[PDB]
C-alpha cells in the first residue's frame, strides 16, 4: 500500500548497510 | 348606475371629512416631542437557551401565563410544550393536518389552540384525567386558511381568517356568537386587549381596525401602510398597538388620536416584518424580518437600538413574556432560541 | 536478506570455533612463522615463514557469503613475527578480497505532503466541527474521514522515528554486538502494526464515504441514524478484521525485525488484498457517479459543447475524495520487482497520497459555498 | 442533581424517543403541492367540508403526499408560502382553450419568480391533450390570434408521440410546450427546474412520471452538496 | 390608504386611438411593478401589460402586442398606456394594478374579488 | 338588484359611525406614552437588565 512497500525495502537499505558496518569495523578491530 | 356614482362621491367626501378631522388634530409630532428624552442606547442581547426538536418550519409559538411554559407549532405536523428554564419537553402533540398557521396558549394553562390552512381550529386539553393529550374541540365552520388564535379564556376564543373574517367561538357549544366583517384582504394577525376587552386586526389591504368582542362592530380603522400587515399587537397599556407590515417595516398607532404616531424605517431594511411585540414596558419594541434578524426598536424613538442575529432561516415568531424575563424567536430554521 | 543479528550470531560461533582451533593447535610446527593468533577480522592461526599463507575468507559474512572461497596470502615474516607495512601492524591487504537517494528524496516528498496535509486537516476538522450549521450526516462521514487522515499522517512520523531508533543511533547497533535492542520490544513492532492499521482504515473511510454519495444517489432514504452507525462500524472496525489477523500471523511466523519487512510476500497478501478491494469498488461507484452527473448535464437541454468544462471540473473535484488516483497503479503488485516501474509506482502512489488529504481538505473545508457563508455571516454577526 | 426532576427528564427522553421514530417517516416521504388551473385537476387517477385537501399514493415503495388546495379564497400570494419545503410543485395547464392560456402562462410566472418558491421545482402537466388534437384539426379556431408568433415557430427537434400524428396537432403541442419554457429559462440561475410533460385526461402512466421528476430533483439536489453539478 | 386614479376612457371608433393615465397616491411608487388589467363584459379580467420598477421589462399580452404602449412617470407619479389601433374587442373596463409588495418581480393581483390595490375603473367603449 | 349599492350603503354607514367619536391630541398622546414608559421602565427586564442571581434564564 505505498508506504508498507517503501518502509519494507527502506528496512531492508538500513539493515544492508548495518551488516557493512560490521564487516567493515571488524576488519578494523 | 347615476346611485353608484352618488354613494362613490358621498364614501370619498367622507373619507376626505375623515382625513380633515385627523388632521389639524396633531399638533406636534412624538419625535419632536420625544426629543429632548435620552436613548435607550446599544442592547446587547445573548441566546441563552436553543429549543431544538422540530423538524420543519416554525409558523407560531406563544407564551403561556406563567412565563415559564411555551408553546410552538411547527408545519412537521407537530406543536409541542417546552420548559424554557430546563430546555425539557412537556408535551408533543401530533395534529392531524400538517399545515398549521397558528397556535395559543390558553391562561390558564389548561388549555392550547391550533389551526391553520386548514379551515378549523382545534382545542386540545391538556390537563386530563387519563394523562393522554386529546383534542376537545374542532371549531369548525369558516372558509379560508386561518391565521391567529387567541384564547379569551377557558371556554371562548377569537379567531382570524382568510375569508377576510374574524369570529367569536363557544368552546363547548362550539358554534360561532359573533362575527366581525369588514376587511377585504386576509387578516393576517390578531392581538387581544390588556384588559381583554377589545382587540385589533391587521388585514392584507395595509389596514387596521379594532373591534369589540361585546358586539361584533368595527369600531376604528386606521391606515397608512402601503402593503399587507403582517403582524400586530397591542402595547401594555392597552391605548395603542404597533403593526408591522410587509410595505416597508413597522408603525404605532393611538386607538384614542385615531392616527399613526411615528413609524420604525432604516434604509438598509429591505423586507418585511413577519412578527411584532412589545416589551414589558412598551420601551423596547421587537419586530422579525425577512432577513433572519429581530431588531429591537425603541418605541418612542425612531432609531433601533439592538439585533437579535442568529437565526439561519427568517424569522416567523417572537413574544415578549408576561414577567419580561425572556423572549423567544422561532424560525422557518426549525429552532427556538431565548433570548435574556 | 541477511540479519544483523544473524551474521553477529555467526560471526560468534565463527570466534569461538577458532578460540577452540588455536587452543588445540597454537603450537607452530616450525617456529619459525607468525605464532597462530586470532584477529577480529579472521583467524589465519597458520603461518608462513617468509612467504604467502592463503587465509581463505570467513566462514560468516553477508558480504561475501555468495563470493568464492579466495583466501588471503599471508605474507608472514621468517623471523616469526607479523610483517609491517606503511608501519602498520599487518600487510597481507589480501585480506578478503570478498564482495540509494531514490528513497531519500521519496520520504523528503512524502514527509512534506504529510506536514501540509494533517495542518490542513486539523484546521478543517476545527472549521467542520465548530460551527454547529454544518452537523448533518455528510459532514460527519467527513469528520471521519479527515480522522482517518489525520491518524494515517501521525501513524507515518511515529512510524519513521522508531525505525532509526534501533537502526541508526550507533548505540543500538554497538548494543546488538553484544546484547540486546529496541529491535525486541514489542513496544516496537506495535507502533508497526499501528502504522497497518491507520493506512487501512483511510481506505476505507474512502470506500464509506463513496457507498455513502452513492446511496444517496441511487437508493431511497432509510434512518439517518442506523445507517450513521453502520457506516462507523465498517470505517472503524472492518480494518481489525484483517490487520489483527496480519499482527498474530507477523508474530507467529515472521518476527524478525520489528515486522517492518515484507519477506513472505503471501503474508503480506492479507493486508493488501482487502485494500485492492475497496480501492476497486470505490472506482466503480466514480464511474457511476461520473456516468450521472454527465447524464444530468446532457439532459439539462441547455448544453452548449461545453460539458467538458463542467464535467472535468467535476471529476478533479470527485478524484481526491474516493482516491481513485490510486488505481492507475493499484493492480501492478510488488511481484513487479522493477527498477524504473518501482520508483515510479512508489512516487506517484506516496506522493498523491501524502497531498491528498490536503486536497480533500481544501477541496470539502474550504473552498465549499456551505462552509464560505458560514464565514461570511460568522462576520457579518460580528459587531 | 434532583429528584423530582428526574421524573421529567425522564418524561422529555419519551417524548425525544418518540420524536425520533418520527422524524426518519417525516423524511422518508415527498410533499408536492398540486396547483394549476380550476379545472384539469385530477386527482383521482392517482386515487370536513373544507379547508386543505390530501391524496396518498405510493411508487416503487416511496410515499408521497400531495396537497390539493380547496375552499380557499381567491388570492393566494399568503398561504403559498407554506409550500417553501416541498420537494415540487405540479401544475397542470389545461391546453385546448387558447382563451385562458395566457392567463395560465402569468400563473406560472408568478410561481416561477416568488422569492420563496425560487428554490422548488415545477412538474409541468400540459393537460388535455386529446381535446387540443381535436381542436387543431377541426380548424375552427385557429391560434394564431391568441400567440401572433405561432405565425413563424417551426417545430424543434424533437419526438412526435407515435406515427399518424398531423404535423400542425405536433406543432401547437410543441408550441405551448416551449411558452412555458421561455419563462422558466429567464431565471438562468439552475437552482431549481420545470419539467414539461403531455399528459391526457386519464393516463395510468401518470403516478410514474411524478414519480421519476422527484427522483430527479433529489438527485440534483445531492450532486449540487457535493458541487459535482 | 392606497389610491388608483385613471382616466381616459370614451367613445372610438374602431382602430382610434386613447390614453389612459393612472395617478396614483399613498404608497412608494417606484418600487413597484405595476399592471394593467382589464375586465370585458359577460367574462372575467385579463391581465394585459407590465413594467418593472425601472421601466425596462415592457411585456404585452399578445393580442395587444405590437399595439398598445405603456410608460412610468416616476416623478409624476404616474403610468400610461397608450392604445393606437383599437377594435371591438378591447371594449372594456380597465383597472390599472400594483403589485403587492415592493422590490420583488412577482404579481397575484389578477383576483376577481377583492383585490386592494387596484384602480376603480374607467371604461373604453369602441363602436360606430 | 346588484346588492352594490346595497354594500356602499353599510361602507358608508360604517365610515359615518367612525366619524362621529372623540379625538385627542397627539401630543397628549404621546405624552401619555412616554409616561407608561417611565413608570415601568425600572420593572421592565430588557430594559435594565436583572442580576444574575435573580435571572432564570442564567
Ligand atoms: C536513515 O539513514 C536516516 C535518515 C536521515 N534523514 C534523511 O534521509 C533526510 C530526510 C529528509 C528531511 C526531512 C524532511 C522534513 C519535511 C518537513 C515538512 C514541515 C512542513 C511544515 C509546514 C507546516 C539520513 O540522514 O539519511
Amino acid at each position: 500500500h505505498s508506504q508498507g512497500t517503501f518502509t519494507s525495502d527502506l528496512s531492508k537499505q538500513k539493515e544492508s548497510k548495518a551488516a557493512q558496518d560490521f564487516i567493515e569495523w571488524l576488519k578494523a578491530g | 348606475q347615476s346611485e353608484l356614482d352618488q354613494l362613490r362621491q358621498e364614501a370619498e367626501q367622507l373619507k376626505n371629512q375623515i382625513r380633515d378631522a385627523r388632521k389639524a388634530c396633531a399638533d406636534a409630532t412624538l419625535s419632536q416631542i420625544t426629543n429632548n428624552i435620552d436613548p435607550v442606547g446599544r442592547i446587547q442581547m445573548r441566546t441563552r437557551r436553543t429549543l431544538r426538536g422540530h423538524l420543519a418550519k416554525i409558523y407560531a409559538m406563544h407564551w403561556g401565563t406563567d412565563s415559564r411554559l411555551l408553546v410552538s407549532a411547527s408545519q412537521d405536523g407537530k406543536l409541542i410544550i417546552w420548559d424554557s428554564y430546563t430546555t425539557n419537553k412537556v408535551h408533543a402533540i401530533p395534529l392531524r393536518s400538517s399545515w398549521v398557521m397558528t397556535c395559543a396558549y390558553a391562561p390558564s394553562g389548561n388549555y392550547v389552540a391550533c389551526g391553520g390552512l386548514d379551515n378549523i381550529c382545534s382545542i386540545y386539553n391538556l390537563k386530563t384525567r387519563e394523562g393522554n393529550v386529546r383534542v376537545s374541540r374542532e371549531l369548525a365552520g369558516h372558509t379560508g386558511y386561518l391565521s391567529c388564535c387567541r384564547f379569551l379564556d377557558d371556554n371562548q376564543i377569537v379567531t382570524s381568517s382568510g375569508d377576510t373574517t374574524c369570529a367569536l367561538w363557544d368552546i363547548e357549544t362550539g358554534q360561532q356568537t359573533t362575527t366581525f366583517t369588514g376587511h377585504t384582504g386576509d387578516v393576517m394577525s390578531l392581538s387581544l386587549a390588556p384588559d381583554t376587552r377589545l382587540f385589533v386586526s391587521g388585514a392584507c389591504d395595509a389596514s387596521a381596525k379594532l373591534w369589540d368582542v361585546r358586539e361584533g362592530m368595527c369600531r376604528q380603522t386606521f391606515t397608512g401602510h402601503e402593503s399587507d400587515i403582517n403582524a400586530i399587537c397591542f402595547f401594555p397599556n392597552g391605548n395603542a398597538f404597533a403593526t408591522g407590515s410587509d410595505d416597508a417595516t413597522c408603525r404605532l398607532f393611538d386607538l384614542r388620536a385615531d392616527q399613526e404616531l411615528m413609524t420604525y424605517s432604516h434604509d438598509n431594511i429591505i423586507c418585511g416584518i413577519t412578527s411584532v411585540s412589545f416589551s414589558k414596558s412598551g420601551r423596547l419594541l421587537l419586530a422579525g424580518y425577512d432577513d433572519f434578524n429581530c431588531n429591537v426598536w425603541d418605541a418612542l424613538k425612531a432609531d433601533r437600538a439592538g439585533v437579535l442575529a442568529g437565526h439561519d432561516n427568517r424569522v416567523s415568531c417572537l413574544g415578549v413574556t408576561d414577567d419580561g424575563m425572556a423572549v423567544a424567536t422561532g424560525s422557518w430554521d426549525s429552532f427556538l432560541k431565548i433570548w435574556n | 536478506t541477511v540479519s544483523l543479528w544473524e551474521t553477529v550470531q555467526k560471526w560468534r560461533e565463527y570466534r569461538r570455533q577458532c578460540q577452540r582451533s588455536l587452543t588445540e593447535d597454537p603450537p607452530p610446527a616450525t617456529d619459525l612463522f607468525c605464532n597462530r593468533t586470532f584477529d577480529e577480522y579472521a583467524c589465519w592461526p597458520d603461518g608462513e615463514p617468509g612467504s604467502f599463507v592463503n587465509v581463505s575468507c570467513p566462514w560468516y559474512l553477508p558480504w561475501a557469503s555468495s563470493v568464492p572461497q579466495g583466501h588471503v596470502y599471508r605474507f608472514c615474516t621468517a623471523e616469526g613475527l607479523w610483517l609491517q607495512k606503511d608501519n602498520s601492524s599487518l600487510p597481507w591487504r589480501d585480506l578478503s578480497e570478498c564482495e540509494e537517494e531514490q528513497l531519500l528524496f521519496l520520504y523528503i516528498i512524502y514527509t512534506v505532503g504529510y506536514a501540509l496535509s494533517f495542518s490542513a486537516l486539523v484546521i478543517a476538522s476545527a472549521i467542520l466541527l465548530g460551527f454547529r450549521h454544518l452537523h448533518c450526516t455528510r459532514n460527519y462521514i467527513h469528520l471521519n474521514l479527515f480522522a482517518s487522515f489525520i491518524l494515517r499522517a501521525l501513524s507515518v512520523f511515529i512510524k519513521d522515528a522508531a525505525l532509526k531508533w534501533m537502526y541508526s543511533t550507533a548505540a543500538q547497533q554497538h548494543q546488538w554486538d553484544g546484547l540486546l535492542s529496541y529491535q525486541d520490544s514489542l513496544s516496537c513492532r506495535l507502533v508497526f502494526l499501528l502504522m497497518q492499521y491507520c493506512v487501512a482504515a483511510n481506505y476505507y473511510w474512502l470506500l464509506v464515504e463513496g457507498v455513502y454519495l452513492y446511496t444517496l444517489l441511487a437508493f431511497s432514504v432509510l434512518s439517518e441514524q442506523w445507517i450513521f452507525r453502520l457506516y462507523v462500524s465498517i470505517g472503524w472496525g472492518v480494518p481489525l478484521l484483517f490487520v489483527v489477523p496480519w499482527g498474530i500471523v507477523k508474530y507467529l511466523y515472521e518476527d524478525e525485525g520489528c515486522w517492518t519487512r515484507n519477506s513472505n510476500m503471501n503474508y503480506w497478501l492479507i493486508i493488501r488484498l482487502p485494500i485492492l478491494f475497496a480501492i476497486g469498488v470505490n472506482f466503480l461507484i466514480f464511474v457511476r457517479v461520473i456516468c450521472i452527473v454527465v447524464s444530468k448535464l446532457k439532459a439539462n437541454l441547455m448544453c452548449k459543447t461545453d460539458i467538458k468544462c463542467r464535467l472535468a471540473k467535476s471529476t478533479l473535484t470527485l478524484i481526491p475524495l474516493l482516491g481513485t488516483h490510486e488505481v492507475i497503479f493499484a493492480f501492478v503488485m510488488d511481484e513487479h520487482a522493477r527498477g524504473t516501474l518501482r520508483f515510479i509506482k512508489l512516487f506517484t502512489e506516496l506522493s498523491f497520497t501524502s497531498f491528498q488529504g490536503l486536497m480533500v481538505a481544501i477541496l470539502y473545508c474550504f473552498v465549499n459555498n456551505e462552509v464560505q457563508l458560514e464565514f461570511r455571516k460568522s462576520w457579518e454577526r460580528w459587531r | 442533581l434532583s429528584a423530582e426532576d428526574k421524573a421529567a427528564v425522564e418524561r422529555s427522553k419519551m417524548i425525544e424517543k418518540q420524536l425520533q421514530k418520527d422524524k426518519q417517516v417525516y423524511r422518508a416521504t415527498h410533499r408536492l403541492l398540486l396547483l394549476g388551473a380550476d379545472n384539469s385537476g385530477k386527482s383521482t387517477i392517482v386515487k370536513k367540508t373544507s379547508g386543505i385537501f390530501e391524496t396518498k399514493f405510493q411508487v416503487d415503495k416511496v410515499n408521497f403526499h400531495m396537497f390539493d388546495v380547496g375552499a380557499q379564497r381567491d388570492e393566494r400570494r399568503k398561504w403559498i408560502q407554506c409550500f417553501n419545503d416541498v420537494t415540487a410543485i405540479i401544475f397542470v395547464v389545461d391546453s385546448s382553450d387558447y382563451n385562458r392560456l395566457q392567463e395560465a402562462l402569468n400563473d406560472f410566472k408568478s410561481i416561477w419568480n416568488n422569492r420563496w418558491l425560487r428554490t422548488i421545482s415545477v412538474i409541468l402537466f400540459l393537460n388535455k391533450q386529446d381535446l387540443l388534437a381535436e381542436k387543431v384539426l377541426a380548424g375552427k379556431s385557429k391560434i394564431e390570434d391568441y400567440f401572433p408568433e405561432f405565425a413563424r415557430y417551426t417545430t424543434p427537434e424533437d419526438a412526435t408521440p407515435e406515427p399518424g400524428e398531423d404535423p400542425r396537432v405536433t406543432r401547437a403541442k410543441y408550441f405551448i410546450r416551449d411558452e412555458f419554457l421561455r419563462i422558466s429559462t429567464a431565471s438562468g440561475d439552475g437552482r431549481h427546474y420545470c419539467y414539461p410533460h403531455f399528459t391526457c385526461a386519464v393516463d395510468t402512466e401518470n403516478i410514474r412520471r411524478v414519480f421519476n421528476d422527484c427522483r430527479d430533483i433529489i438527485q440534483r439536489m445531492h450532486l449540487r452538496q457535493y458541487e459535482l453539478l | 390608504q392606497v389610491q388608483l386614479q385613471e382616466s381616459g376612457g370614451g367613445l372610438v371608433q374602431p382602430g382610434g386611438s386613447l390614453r389612459l393615465s393612472c395617478a396614483a397616491s399613498g404608497f412608494t411608487f417606484s418600487n413597484y411593478k405595476m399592471n394593467w388589467v382589464r375586465q370585458a363584459p359577460g367574462k372575467g379580467l385579463e391581465w394585459v401589460s407590465d413594467i418593472s420598477q425601472s421601466g425596462a421589462s415592457i411585456s404585452y399580452t399578445g393580442s395587444v402586442k405590437g399595439r398598445f404602449t405603456i410608460s412610468r412617470d416616476n416623478a409624476k407619479n404616474t403610468l400610461y398606456l397608450q392604445m393606437n389601433s383599437l377594435k371591438p374587442e378591447d371594449t372594456a373596463v380597465y383597472y390599472c394594478a400594483r403589485c403587492p409588495a415592493p422590490f420583488t418581480r412577482d404579481c397575484f393581483d389578477v383576483t376577481s374579488t377583492t383585490y386592494a390595490y387596484r384602480g376603480q375603473g374607467t371604461q373604453v367603449t369602441v363602436s360606430s | 338588484n346588484t346588492a352594490s349599492i346595497a354594500q356602499a350603503r353599510k361602507l358608508v354607514e360604517q365610515l359615518k359611525m367612525e366619524a362621529n367619536i372623540d379625538r385627542i391630541k397627539v401630543s397628549k398622546a404621546a405624552a401619555d406614552l412616554m409616561a407608561y414608559c417611565e413608570a415601568h421602565a425600572k420593572e421592565d427586564p430588557l430594559l435594565t437588565p436583572v442580576p444574575a442571581s435573580e435571572n432564570p434564564f442564567r
